[PDB]
């Protein structure tokens, strides 16, 4: 309504931005897509190393 | 959405740039207590920086990530930002996300708002260097439909064409506008606006005689191209409620219809707009909503209110059920036309029982086969034949010609060729010897 | 096609096919973090021209495989055409409700 100022702009340092909005970083966290996408990204990094 | 901005102006300039003028409260321009610079420079130069991280400033809002405007600024060769607040006009120039000068004051005014004009960079976008009118037009139209009372003006300095959309009917009026080139089946449009468990839902759907499925997935005034969990709940609720209604009324018993989910959504135009305090999107494009509580809430609301609608309007219910049964009968008639021909490609009847009376011997080239009239001749033929190496195949009337009407699918009896060979013949050569007994008349 | 009298659309010729497309691009372009959709058109054109060359070579170097695939395509096209024809005809004219 009227709560607007420079203090309202919040900046998330480190990995706080990922933990606050995991959707754009991991996908869905409820149906099981992100829990498997964890291992998917890990194994994809391994294959990129290979 | 906070109830302060009531006019938004989008102007397409001739220099390949788009300016957005609104009359909201304005972007905060004060010095950030941690960054050290103005909050505008913070949101333009720092990722995930803004006031959309809580409900203190925006109780309900579609923006939740905090990187969008930074992406818009970085992927632009130049950007101009003019902010009006507290009687001061703040101006700053950006180039590829790099501020050219600090946020300075240029003058004073009495209005509040923010102007965002950016020149998109050509080093990133390929094959598309000019903004298309139709996509922006559709976006602003549907935005004005979902935002009653919010004036939206589109200006185009390239050709002078300008439009103004201030629809107040809502998504009902949106569906009515999208049904201008179609033919609806029911006048009364399903519509509601509820808010349960902190999450609001507003769905407007209408059946039309077309055959295209277009369910616009909207979440906090954001279109979802890939749908999401809310779309899945919508579809499941619609399917289960229509199935229950067609089962309890007896239509599925009179017509013997499976009534799958795809047939229930045949020729349906739906607009699902939900209000979520803290949604969850799988990407910045916001093409998918991954909130399952929203799924459950929308599912429950749709089931309840759609059952109410179908049990309060008998005529519209009958028309909708008739259209669903029409679509399902079309699908199953196509299934018949497919698998009946697929089975005609194979052999299923084989005409073995009924008329064929083989002999005791099974080794071919020893038995005999005959072809006579069934009821007139075959009776006495079987009563006077042998039961060792004799076989008789009766006939019925005449047989259609081959040359006059040649069709690989045309078949009435098919028993002769199926019983003598497999129809190709070198494999099965049963009944090497056949004899055709025939009357001495002219028809013989 | 002169004798079959069919259209052979995209969704019909690819019916009953299991294909695997593995591309190798130095600088990929994924429209999301999940990497569920590629947006590179240069890879599109490269794969397209490589197919138009090598699949053509394959179909002209193997008569038996070619004739079997074309027979399957003719079967699918005739099936879909007959299905559309019968569905439309019955639903629009041959449909008779109220069995009583
Ligand atoms: N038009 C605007 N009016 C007011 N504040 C704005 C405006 N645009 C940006 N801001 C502020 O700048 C911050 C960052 O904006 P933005 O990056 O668009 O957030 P966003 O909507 O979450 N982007 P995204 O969720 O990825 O689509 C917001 O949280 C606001 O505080």
């Amino acid at each position: 309504s009227n709560s607007y100022d420079s203090s309202s702009i919040k900046v998330l340092k480190g990995l706080d931005a990922v933990r606050k909005r995991p959707g754009m970083y991991i996908g869905d966290t409820d149906d099981g897509t992100g829990l498997h996408h964890m291992v998917f990204e890990v194994v994809d990094n391994a294959i990129d190393e290979a | 959405l906070a109830g302060h901005c009531k006019e938004i102006i989008v102007t397409i300039h001739a220099d390949n740039s788009v300016s957005v003028q609104d009359d909201g409260r304005g972007i905060p321009t004060g010095i950030h207590p941690e960054e050290g610079v103005s909050a505008a420079e913070v949101i333009m130069t720092v990722l995930h920086a803004g006031g959309k991280f809580d409900d203190n400033s925006y109780k309900v809002s579609g923006g939740l990530h905090g990187v969008g405007v930074s992406v818009v600024n970085a992927l632009s060769q130049k950007l101009e930002l003019v902010i009006q607040r507290e009687g001061k006009i703040h101006r700053q120039i950006y180039e590829h996300g790099v501020p050219q000068a600090p946020l300075a004051v240029t003058g004073e005014t009495e209005k509040t708002g923010t102007m965002v004009r950016f020149w998109p960079s050509l080093e990133t976008f390929t094959n598309v260097t000019e903004f298309e009118y139709e996509i922006l037009a559709k976006r602003l139209r549907e935005l004005s439909f979902l935002n009653s009372g919010v004036s939206i003006r589109l200006r185009d300095k390239r050709d002078g064409k300008e439009d103004h959309f201030h629809y107040e009917g809502g998504i009902k009026a949106f569906v009515e506008y999208l049904n201008k080139n179609k033919t609806p089946i029911h006048p009364n449009i399903f519509y509601f606006s509820t808010e349960k468990d902190g999450i609001g839902v507003e769905v407007a759907l209408q059946w039309n005689d077309g055959f295209q499925e277009n369910i616009y997935c909207f979440t906090n005034n954001i279109p979802q191209r890939d749908g999401g969990t809310h779309l899945a709940g919508f579809r499941a609720a619609m399917t289960r409620t229509l199935n229950a209604y067609m089962d309890k009324e007896g239509y599925s018993k009179k017509a013997k219809v499976s009534a799958t989910g795809d047939d229930a959504r045949e020729g349906l135009i739906a607009v699902v707009s939900v209000k979520v305090p803290d949604p969850k999107f799988s990407s910045q494009t916001k093409d998918k909503l991954v909130s399952s509580e929203v799924k459950s809430a929308v599912e429950q609301q749709m089931n309840e209110l759609l059952a109410e609608y179908l049990l309060e309007n008998p005529t519209d219910a009958k028309i909708v059920v008739g259209k669903i049964i029409d679509a399902a009968r079309a699908r199953e008639a196509a299934r018949r036309a497919r698998e009946m021909t697929r089975r005609k490609g194979a052999l299923d009847l084989a005409g073995l029982p009924g008329k064929l009376a083989d002999c005791q011997e099974r080794d071919p080239a020893l038995s005999e086969l005959y072809l006579v009239e069934g009821d007139s001749a075959g009776g006495s033929a079987k009563q006077g034949r042998n039961r060792k190496n004799q076989a008789i195949l009766p006939l019925k009337g005449k047989i259609l010609n081959v040359e006059k009407a040649r069709f690989d699918k045309m078949l009435s009896s098919q028993e002769v060729a199926t019983l003598i060979t497999a129809l190709y013949n070198p494999d099965k050569l049963r009944y090497h010897s056949i004899i055709i007994m025939t009357d001495a008349d002219v028809d013989g």
